RNA sequence: UGCCUGGCGGCCGUAGCGCGGUGGUCCCACCUGACCCCAUGCCGAACUCAGAAGUGAAACGCCGUAGCGCCGAUGGUAGUGUGGGGUCUCCCCAUGCGAGAGUAGGGAACUGCCAGGCAU
RNA sequence: GCUCAACGGAUAAAAGGUACUCCGGGGAUAACAGGCUGAUACCGCCCAAGAGUUCAUAUCGACGGCGGUGUUUGGCACCUCGAUGUCGGCUCAUCACAUCCUGGGGCUGAAGUAGGUCCCAAGGGUAUGGCUGUUCGCCAUUUAAAGUGGUACGCGAGCUG
RNA sequence: UCCUCCUAAAGAGUAACGGAGGAGCACGAAGGUUGGCUAAUCCUGGUCGGACAUCAGGAGGUUAGUGCAAUGGCAUAAGCC
RNA sequence: GUGAAGAGGGAAACAACCCAGACCGCCAGCUAAGGUCCCAAAGUCAUGGUUAAGUGGGAAACGAUGUGGGAAGGCCCAGAC
């Protein structure tokens, strides 16, 4: 299974990946999710991997 | 002096893009030359306006033998 | 010197100065001085060196000129206030890319061709160094 | 008496082989005729002192790699536009 | 079934130019002849008709053909989204996407409904 | 039918002066001075054709190259318009050193004398008059010397107009 | 005020006292349709004919043309009878 | 994208730069950007090399037996200097 933590801030970035993180429902750093998998959401996690730890 | 003038262009190029769904009576390309020839089930207008007159989905098909851009449609 | 006899259109724009260069090797002959700045050179500059490297070939062998300019640039005159247009043409330059070749020599030896090109190199505002006659 | 150690590179590419050239090394390919391309790195250095001659350019080399000794001549050689060095050369199976 | 030849097609320079041979029983061109059928801004050159003494020379398809054009690798190139920098007038880093020109090569079309002739 | 052409077209119809001027505003927007680049200005360097009887380097340096200082002419319109008095003299200075004098050394195409030219050196000193409103300038005449600059081109709550 | 390419960052759009140009008409055919045809240029030969009139082949293949500026088109020609 | 309409630690101060989005209370713990010799909180922490110039703590053209590492060559007990 996967999980995903966010561990720098979205507000000087994009609105490209400031809504990455709407599809990701991440509103805090911190804020562990488990989602499901599927090459979408290694695709939609390789756009902002530079601010997530995959816990895996 | 020399330099003062221009004109804004009439808006050109590709409307409905190849691929998708389109009514009758509208409009694919709207160009200056034959730029986009007179694919299948399209009129040329006077203008050179490539304008669908059946229904269904567009489809941007090379044909020809000097290589020329033919707009098609095919009912959906 | 060098000069375009002509030229399409009167001015032309700025540009900008990336990416590596063209005629990177010798092409024509044995001995070559070559490039590694960046940046932009002149109609005068070249012609200069062109006189101040046949002052030690001596008229012997022959040497080649590849570079031409012809960018039109501008001035714009002192004391006029900065709108109503853009200037006159007042001299040609060439862009010089990192790696350009500009001078290609034979017949006379190497040895003689250090100091031949090094006194063409010390009126030039980049830095070139020597390079030879490659056999592919 | 013109001889080649070489081995074959893991990662292919432009920012594996930017280290590769880095580390005092750099890529090659040996292509022709019935075997595939095989895409080995060389030696920078342990060839620029061989390079300084025609025979080179002009004479047999014998490639190390795999236990096999291919038997290869110069096709082609690129270099940095402002640098004495070498870049990337092909070799024909002939 | 096999080969050749005639209108139409798929095809879009690997399908086109090169130079050397080719095949005329049938088909096709040349050709033969011309007043009404039509014809030329002069003219049987084009356009139309009537017919088959003669030729496959020019046209027209085939094989031979690397002088081309054309297709085309793998490998390397600067560009380049997004993120960190630097010696921030421009380049380096980790990540992908990574073409144009050139090297090794292929390469003298391929195929389909249709009609005739000769053979199997 | 309307070159309404200032072409979305205010009227069927229209030009100037104010140093005699007045009002609302404006540092959005000029002049004076700052601040920001540093194109022109000035002063050091680099290559060294030649000039210099011989000889690039005693002294100059062609055709070209790169910076420094902020110093003239300029560029931008930021502070400043419900106001910071502006050029030059008179009176008082202080620092800078790219040093005019004076101090010590090397080179010379330096015999001595007097000089050429960079290098160290800013402690101290630096003309009284004619002329125009004038800094400067020219001229007359001394001295070892009649330096170059910033300080709101110092200084009108200190003084002439 | 309107029109054409570029700056304009591979779709539309995107400015300045930025870089260059044209319009404020015409056409009773220069329009609709049918039928047919295909260029610029040089070589060679030829009555006066010359480097450039017209005539002959022949190379070459839109490098030409559009009632006018460019830009995009154009052989089925939208070019010419 | 900050900034106008935004507070806070690091750039000495410093609207725009990097970190980051504070509704109220607490004498509670972990880090980011950035810092750990004392001013002012945290390593005069360990191996490990360069530097000898306050370089660090402002800059070019060019200059040089300053210095450390690599790659080749020529001359040599036919003693090279
Ligand atoms: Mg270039
Ligand atoms: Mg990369
Ligand atoms: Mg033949
Ligand atoms: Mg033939
Ligand atoms: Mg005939
Ligand atoms: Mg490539
Ligand atoms: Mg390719
Ligand atoms: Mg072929
Ligand atoms: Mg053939
Ligand atoms: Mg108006
Ligand atoms: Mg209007
Ligand atoms: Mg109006
Ligand atoms: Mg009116
Ligand atoms: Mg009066
Ligand atoms: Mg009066
Ligand atoms: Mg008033
Ligand atoms: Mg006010
Ligand atoms: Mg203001
Ligand atoms: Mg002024
Ligand atoms: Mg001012
Ligand atoms: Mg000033
Ligand atoms: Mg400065
Ligand atoms: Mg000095
Ligand atoms: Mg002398
Ligand atoms: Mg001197
Ligand atoms: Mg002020
Ligand atoms: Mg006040
Ligand atoms: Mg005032
Ligand atoms: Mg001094
Ligand atoms: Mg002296
Ligand atoms: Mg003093
Ligand atoms: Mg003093
Ligand atoms: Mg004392
Ligand atoms: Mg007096
Ligand atoms: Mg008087
Ligand atoms: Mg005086
Ligand atoms: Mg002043
Ligand atoms: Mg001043
Ligand atoms: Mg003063
Ligand atoms: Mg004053
Ligand atoms: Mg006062
Ligand atoms: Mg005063
Ligand atoms: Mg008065
Ligand atoms: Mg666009
Ligand atoms: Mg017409
Ligand atoms: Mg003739
Ligand atoms: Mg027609
Ligand atoms: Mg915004
Ligand atoms: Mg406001
Ligand atoms: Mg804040
Ligand atoms: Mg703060
Ligand atoms: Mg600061
Ligand atoms: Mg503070
Ligand atoms: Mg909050
Ligand atoms: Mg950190
Ligand atoms: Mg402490
Ligand atoms: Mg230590
Ligand atoms: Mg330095
Ligand atoms: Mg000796």
């Amino acid at each position: 299974t996967i999980k995903i933590t966010q561990t720098r801030s979205a507000i000087g970035r994009l609105p490209k990946h400031k809504a990455t993180l709407l599809g990701l429902g991440l509103r805090r750093i911190g804020h562990t999710v488990e989602r499901e998998d599927t090459p979408a959401i290694r695709g939609m996690i390789n756009a902002v991997s530079f601010m997530v730890k995959v816990e895996e | 002096t020399r330099n003062g003038r221009d004109s804004e262009a009439k808006r050109l190029g590709v409307k409905r893009f190849g691929g998708e769904s389109v009514l009758a009576g509208s409009i694919i390309v709207r160009q200056r030359g034959t730029k986009f020839h007179a694919g299948a089930n399209v009129g040329c207008g006077r203008d050179h306006t490539l304008f669908a007159k059946a229904d269904g989905k567009v489809k941007f098909e090379v044909k020809g033998p000097k290589n020329r851009k033919f707009i098609s449609i095919e009912a959906e | 010197m060098l000069q375009p006899k002509r030229t399409k259109f009167r001015k032309m724009h700025k540009g900008r100065n990336r990416g590596l260069a063209q005629g990177t090797d010798v092409s024509f002959g044995s001995f070559g001085l070559k490039a590694v700045g960046r940046g932009r050179l002149t109609a005068r500059q070249i012609e200069a060196a062109r006189r101040a490297m046949t002052r030690a070939v001596k008229r012997q062998g022959k040497i080649w000129i590849r570079v031409f300019p012809d960018k039109p640039i501008t001035e714009k005159p002192l004391a006029v206030r900065m709108g109503k247009g853009k200037g006159n043409v007042e001299y040609w330059v060439a862009l010089i890319q990192p790696g350009k070749v500009l001078y290609e020599m034979d017949g006379v030896p190497e040895e003689l061709a250090r100091e031949a090109f090094k006194l063409a190199a010390a009126k030039l505002p980049i830095k070139t160094t020597f390079v030879t006659k490659t056999v592919m | 008496m013109f001889t080649i150690n070489a081995e074959v590179r893991k990662e292919q590419g432009k920012g594996a082989s930017r280290r590769l050239r880095a580390a005092n090394k750099f890529p090659a390919i040996i292509y022709g005729g019935k075997e595939a391309p095989l895409a080995i790195e060389l030696d920078h250095d342990k060839v620029m002192n061989m390079q300084a001659k025609a025979e080179f350019y002009s004479e047999v080399l014998t490639i190390v790699v795999d236990g096999k000794e291919i038997k290869v001549k110069a096709q082609d050689v690129q270099r940095h536009p402002y640098k004495p060095k070498l870049q990337h050369i092909d070799f024909v199976r002939a």
